[PDB]
């Protein structure tokens, strides 16, 4: 939620992926209780939704490559 | 505060505890 | 009751038409208001 | 209401440094000129056709510059009968698709901060920033044009000069806005160095410089429904029974109607550099014209000359003789028009109705008399129409409409014919200049795609279209004085040379200047095919075509 | 690639953890989370598959420039991630796939129907996830609907030639899980799933007698069951 | 005789547009006596 | 008609103003809270636009901008109506 750079974001999106493991329903519960808070997801589906942002349109402009020869 | 190493090198220690295939015996 | 309900519905269509020569009053009220205004532009705009 | 929503049409007015509408000069050329001196936003320009501006939504461009990357044979002239057939396929099904949301988006308030994409009306073509190329004039800048495929970078965001304004507010009619491309960062402003071509003549770049372009509205949407007049229509007035009537050049200006008619209907056309109308509603202001209601005041203005339909008196025998009066502010130009087969009073007078035409500021009907304007002349033709207070439910003329298609290249061929004619002045007394004998060039071979039909895609002689060669467009390169100048462009050279050929054949260097003579005959080939006017007006000009008749021009 | 693309991988497969068995009530907190405003993270996802795999000029022939060796880990994360959104009846996040203003279903039923024009050596091993994937995600968006929009959205795209499409896999299975027969038996499910709404459709799978495509039809017919049950609700 | 009230509220909401547009003639009414009322207060407070 | 001033009354027709719309609405339309609105006179209909000379012609770093008004209504000088709560004015005049 507060991620300032993108190093801390990556190693807890690592974290969390390692927490969770599949088939852990005991600590999805977990999260669905965190974010049913008042007023504070709003940041966390942002910095969840502009990374979508940023990176869908990067592709769109750097990686254009076109091999129509043999 | 400054200084985030800290932070990222205790998430890497929590994140390789939680890894399995290492450190079995 | 559903039979009344229908006829019900048929008188209702009668002042609907009822309401519709209103209607074309009201359509009347708009003629003269833009004759009105047609007037009042052609003396202003216009010195004939 | 008094919102701006996209869709409708209106002019940009710069204030600040330079105080005039944005512009286009010519049709041919490809760039944007604001004028100081020719008006401002109490009485507008007399040239009003040019300074409109229509909105548009996105525009999304990614399989059109895939194509566009792909058809250009940069070094390995890399070509597929697959790969570049679907990827043809996929630009034209993505230009379909999104054609189809435009008529979607029609009715939509937009707020300051979304992209733009203003519309050039008369010329069909987008004007687009683009980032690597700088301006002419003002050698740190970012060089604005027109481009007719809709490149990306003609993008623009709206954003507000006021600070009253705010992004997600909608924009109001008549503020003051200020428009920088989505991918350049640079405002549009317009600049203060002067043009060496024109006298009046400011050019417009992109630089961090501040300015504020006024939207000021011509025509709301909705009222560029298809099948109603409006304030910028192109007409030509059928008599209901004998012929049109149009405006020609004797040694003063006249206002009679040809009379020979060889069968003349609605659907057949005329010299349509003469009897073409623009109609123009007064509605008060001087910009904000649209719509006509069957009672809205119409006025008349001709198309190849600024000049008004009017009445002024003759010497009279015992108000009268509409004549051709070249302005438009007073009250002796204003007409009034009253249906046949009576409807409403606010009834949005349709497409091809009949109407008659009053005099209103006197009172005074308008009837076509059979007095000649010429008493000396053999055959007469000039047939003069007066005007009488009796009204007559005989002499009910029609309102023909003209597609703005051809209007459009009626203009491309009167500019093709001014470039081509300074080119020919030019050439005679002396060598041009390179970027000259450039321009030139791509005006001859796109003459050849006006004159057929078809499109660009290289290997120029392939002359494949001889089935429909498209007479109305051979028709305008006839009297839009365009072959006349042709010939003026072969005969200047050889002042050139001799105040000639074998000269031209001992060098053997001059392929670009073989390449624009003969282009020159393969567009005079092409005016050939079955058309007796055009055989016969060459044939004329028969006398020289034989002295170099066969050395390297290919005639 | 970048550093802002490869950060797409962790995200997604963080985003598929989070719904990935049950808990629809937190599979729907993906799409709108009921504050003031919302941010609607499935059609994002399949947004971000539009735009890496297509857009639109991937279509209907040219796929095979955009999937090349590096690009296949993060397609098959994304559209797994994306089957994990409609795992389970969700009657809600199917419609968030077929009916919103992108056009993200061409692409998504694009890899099955032609193959992929570079052939590599360790690519004909590594499409065929693609496949599976792709056919299972086909499957997840239509789980128990019996509705006609989701059945004809899907359908606008393919044609009859699907049947040729099964047919032929089925018989270059035989050259011979990622296994190149289960997914031609995906398709065929797929399309007994979209036959009960099209007339034209049914009328050519269950008479396979009188086809000329006896092993394909014949088999996938032998060995598909069909059952009813009802749910806790 | 259900599809046939059915169709008749269909052209019950024919006609009920037809009555709103009645309705903006109403409210036309009322913005130009609106007009005439500020014009004779500022007629009579204002000596302007 | 020119540069407004501090009336200590208020009975005559010198003192009275009217407020016209900036994206129009109707003429009854009941103004809302945090528009923007711009001064007529209606007395002298003399629109109020900001000027820039000072009011102290000697004081260093001036401070003192009066406020002209001129019969060509312009777009750019509208001034906007900010609310004050009345836990504000109450406290203030305690």
């Amino acid at each position: 939620m507060n991620a300032s750079s993108d190093r801390v974001f990556h190693e807890s999106i690592l974290l969390a992926i390692a927490l969770l493991e599949g088939g852990n329903t005991t600590i999805q519960h977990s999260f669905f209780c965190r974010l049913t808070e008042d007023k504070k997801s709003e940041k966390f589906f942002k910095v969840f939704y502009d990374r979508m942002k940023v990176a869908q349109q990067e592709i769109k402009a750097t990686v254009t490559v076109n091999t129509s020869d043999l | 505060e400054n200084e985030e190493k800290l932070c990222i090198k205790v998430l890497q220690t929590l994140r390789e505890m939680m890894t399995k295939d290492r450190g079995y015996g | 009751q559903n039979e009344l309900r229908n006829l019900q519905e048929k008188l209702e269509s009668t002042m609907k038409l009822v309401t519709n020569l209103s209607g074309q009053l009201s359509e009347l009220k708009d003629q003269m208001t833009e004759q009105r205004k047609q007037k009042q532009r052609i003396g202003l705009l216009g010195h004939p | 209401s008094s919102f701006l929503h996209i869709g409708d049409i209106c002019s940009l007015y710069a204030e600040g440094s330079t105080n005039g509408f944005i512009s286009t000069l010519g049709l041919v050329d490809d760039r944007c000129v604001v004028q100081p001196e020719a008006g401002d936003l109490n009485n507008p320009p007399k040239k009003f056709r040019d300074c409109l501006f229509k909105l548009c939504p996105m525009n999304r461009y990614s399989a059109q510059k895939q194509f566009w990357k792909a058809a250009k044979p940069g070094a390995n002239s890399t070509t597929d009968a697959v790969l570049l057939n679907k990827l043809h396929h996929a630009a034209d099904l993505e230009k379909k698709q999104n054609e189809t949301e435009n008529r979607k988006l029609l009715g939509t308030v937009i707020q300051y901060g979304n992209v733009i994409q203003l519309l050039h009306l008369k010329s069909n073509k987008y004007l687009t920033v683009n980032k690597r190329l700088p301006a002419l004039l003002e050698k740190n800048a970012m060089r604005v044009t027109l481009d007719e495929a809709g490149n990306e970078g003609s993008w623009f965001y709206i954003q507000p000069f006021y600070k009253l304004r705010s992004i997600g507010d909608s924009v109001v009619i008549g503020d003051k806005v200020v428009l920088n491309p989505v991918n350049a960062g640079q405002p549009l402003h317009a600049s203060s160095h002067q043009l060496v071509d024109n006298p009046g003549c400011n050019e417009v770049n992109s630089v961090n410089c501040n300015t504020s372009w006024k939207i000021v509205l011509f025509m709301k949407w909705s009222d560029n429904k298809d099948d109603i007049l409006k304030g910028g229509d192109v007409v030509r007035l059928f008599h209901a029974e004998q012929e049109k009537f149009l405006t020609c050049d004797e040694h003063r200006k006249k206002q009679h109607v040809f009379l020979r008619t060889t069968g003349r209907q609605s659907a057949t056309s005329a010299t349509s550099s003469k009897a073409l109308w623009e109609v123009e509603v007064v509605q008060h202001d001087p910009c904000r014209g649209g719509a006509g209601y069957w009672n809205s005041l119409f006025r008349f203005k001709h198309l190849a000359t600024g000049h008004y339909l009017a009445a002024e008196v003759d010497p009279d025998f015992e108000v009268y003789s509409l004549v051709s009066v070249p302005e438009g502010n007073d009250i002796s130009s204003i007409f009034e028009l009253d249906p046949t087969t009576l409807r409403g009073g606010d009834s949005l007078v349709p497409r091809n109705s009949y109407v008659r035409l009053r005099h209103l500021c006197t009172n005074t009907w308008v009837h076509s008399t059979n007095i000649p304007i010429d008493k000396e002349e053999e055959k007469p033709v000039m047939l003069k129409i007066g005007t009488s207070p009796l009204k007559e439910d005989k002499e009910a003329f029609a309102i023909v409409p003209v597609s703005p298609a051809e209007v459009r290249d009626l203009d491309f061929a009167n500019d093709a014919s001014k470039v081509l004619g300074s080119i020919a002045g030019k050439l005679e007394k002396g060598t041009i200049t390179q970027n000259e004998r450039r321009s030139v060039t791509k005006l001859l071979e796109d003459l050849v795609y006006f004159v057929t039909g078809g499109t660009n895609s290289g290997q120029d002689v392939l002359e494949v279209v001889f089935s429909k060669p498209n007479r109305e467009r051979q028709k305008l390169m006839r009297e839009q004085n365009i072959l006349k100048q042709i010939f003026k462009l072969l005969q200047a050279p050889f002042t050139d040379c001799g105040d000639l050929r074998l000269e031209e054949l001992g060098d053997q260097r001059h392929a670009p200047f073989r390449h624009i003579c003969r282009l020159c005959y393969r567009v005079l080939r092409h005016s050939q095919q079955d058309y007796r006017k055009n055989q016969e007006y060459i044939a004329k000009q028969f006398g020289f075509m034989q002295k170099q008749i066969g050395y390297d021009v290919l005639a | 690639m970048s550093a802002v693309i490869t950060i797409m991988q962790p995200i997604l497969r963080f985003l598929q953890l989070l719904c990935e068995n049950h808990n629809r009530d937190l599979q729907n907190f993906l799409r709108c989370q009921n504050n003031k405003t919302n941010y609607n993270l499935v059609c994002e996802t399949l947004q971000f598959l539009d735009c890496i795999c297509g857009s639109t000029t991937g279509g209907l022939g040219l796929l095979g420039l955009y999937i090349n060796e590096k690009n296949v880990a993060l397609i098959n994360q994304t559209l797994e991630s994306l089957t994990e959104y409609c795992q389970g009846p969700c009657h809600e996040n199917q419609n968030c796939i077929a009916t919103h203003e992108s056009n993200g279903i061409d692409i998504i039923t694009a890899l099955i129907l032609n193959d992929i024009n570079p052939l590599g050596k360790k690519r004909m091993d590594l499409v065929l996830e693609l496949k599976n994937n792709a056919s299972k995600l086909l499957l997840a968006i239509m789980e128990s609907r019996h509705d006609s929009e989701n059945a004809e959205r899907i359908l606008y795209n393919m044609r009859p030639k699907e049947l040729v499409e099964v047919i032929k896999k089925a018989y270059m299975q035989g050259e011979v899980a990622a296994s190149p027969r289960n997914v031609g038996h995906n398709i065929y499910i797929l399309a007994h799933q979209l036959a009960r709404h099209n007339k034209e459709l049914q009328t050519m799978l269950k008479p396979g007698g009188q086809v000329d495509g006896d092993e394909a039809l014949e088999f996938y017919a032998k060995h598909t069951a069909q059952i009813e049950i009802v749910r806790l609700d």
